[PDB]
């Protein structure tokens, strides 16, 4: 009675036309709205009342609604159209607002970028303070999946490793960071430690020594 | 311009309550229904409920009815949402949105309020300079073991903005956060130019400046 279904993901070549559906019982007689949400920003209304665009939304965004399916259609897709898209209705027979589960839109064809790795050793100040942190900074990579592995003298370390999940940068590539923690004796006891970053089958390593 | 400005990020212990605010400007605050929608990390938009700013009447999605309370102050064009008996799962970003006088969607959204539910205590950061190891160099700052989010990092009191990359913080196992800021600078500048990362952690009333010098 009150469920809106969307394909969970849609992917499309640049310059092509994308289509995202919103299924619902008699949705064609209801009034459907669409929202675009890019990572870390607030949702933006891109289409309302089935097919009107708010001012500032280009015509590539159009909408439709008939029978049990509403459709958001994005013409001439750009990489900047990558986002989550939600459809929405007011259900008159309950006075609830209902969102669809959301569609991931992927624009295929962006090129691969290997990450840049920067690695800092503990400073003398941390050491005098019982901290010692190894800091691995990973930036400018695409796509956004990566594995980070720490080594101490060619031996794997898993204890004391804290790693972020990747996030989009402003340049639309990704970043992530890994911190290793160790005692000053642990730091002073090895020849080296290593931050080893693998991305799309390739591994980039940086190493630091006391 | 029409605008919705929400209160700052809050942190609360499980079982406690939080009250979030939504300040509207640039239109007649009492003409449109106000909605609240939640987005837990990595989740979709979830409609919570609406309030009539003019009359005060409320209507709630089944999931949110009862432990969510919507109110408003006409005075400062501010809407309020309260969550009671908080649970760890309630950690999310909360949005208020304008919609409905006759509903044309939610055309205006606040910037979102982060509510974190946790038992950790407010803790100011220890700040450490990351000295640099050619054409360019990467010098940085380590903001370690703090709670809660967020912290602010600027370089040279704002004079340095180009080449500044401040990474999203990591939530360690300890319960505490850590984040690094790195700035790319020319290698000829070291020994000649002063580099200072300004760190501010409002929740613990901590302001710290650190000179980052070559090794």
């Amino acid at each position: 009675q009150s469920v809106l279904t969307q394909p969970p993901s849609v992917s499309v070549a640049p310059g092509q036309t994308a289509r995202i559906t919103c299924g619902g019982n008699n949705i064609g007689s209801k009034s459907v709205h669409w929202y675009q949400q890019k990572p870390g920003q607030a949702p933006v209304l891109v289409v309302y009342d089935d097919s009107d665009r708010p001012s500032g939304i280009p015509e590539r965004f159009s909408g439709s609604n008939s029978g049990n399916t509403a459709t958001l259609t994005i013409s001439r897709v750009e990489a900047g159209d990558e986002a989550d898209y939600y459809c929405q209705v007011w259900d008159s027979s309950s006075d609830h607002v209902v969102f669809g589960g959301g569609t991931k839109l992927t624009v295929l064809g962006q090129p691969k970028a290997a990450p840049s790795v920067t690695l800092f050793p503990p400073s003398s100040e941390e050491l005098q303070a019982n901290k010692a942190t190894l800091v691995c900074l990973i930036s400018d990579f695409y796509p956004g999946a990566v594995t980070v592995a720490w080594k101490a003298d060619s031996s794997p370390v898993k204890a004391g490793v804290e790693t972020t999940t990747p996030s989009k940068q402003s340049n639309n590539k990704y970043a992530a960071s890994s911190y290793l923690s160790l005692t000053p004796e642990q730091w002073k006891s090895h020849r080296s430690y290593s931050c080893q970053v693998t991305h799309e089958g390739s591994t980039v390593e940086k190493t630091v020594a006391p | 311009q029409v605008q919705l400005v929400q209160s700052g990020a809050e942190v609360k212990k499980p079982g406690a309550s939080v009250k979030v605010s939504c300040k509207a400007s640039g239109y007649t605050f009492t003409g449109y229904y106000m909605h609240w929608v939640r987005q837990a990390p990595g989740q979709g938009l979830e409609w919570m409920g609406w309030i009539n700013p003019n009359s005060g009447g409320t209507n709630y999605a089944q999931k949110f009815q009862g432990w969510v309370t919507m109110t408003r102050d006409t005075s400062i064009s501010t809407a309020y949402m309260e969550l009671s008996r908080l649970r760890s799962d309630d950690t999310a970003v909360y949005y208020c949105a304008r919609g409905g006088l006759y509903y044309y969607g939610m055309d205006v959204w606040g910037q979102g309020t982060t509510v974190t539910v946790s038992s950790a205590s407010t803790k100011g950061p220890s700040v450490f300079p990351l000295a640099p190891s050619g054409g360019t160099a990467a010098l940085g700052c380590l903001v370690k073991d703090y709670f809660p989010e967020p912290v602010t990092v600027s370089w040279n009191s704002g004079a340095l903005t180009s080449g500044v990359h401040t990474f999203p913080a990591v939530l360690q196992s300890s319960g505490l956060y850590s984040l690094s800021s790195v700035v790319t600078v020319p290698s000829s500048s070291l020994g000649t130019q002063t580099y200072i990362c300004n760190v501010n952690h409002k929740p613990s009333n901590t302001k710290v400046d650190k000179r980052v010098e070559p090794k």
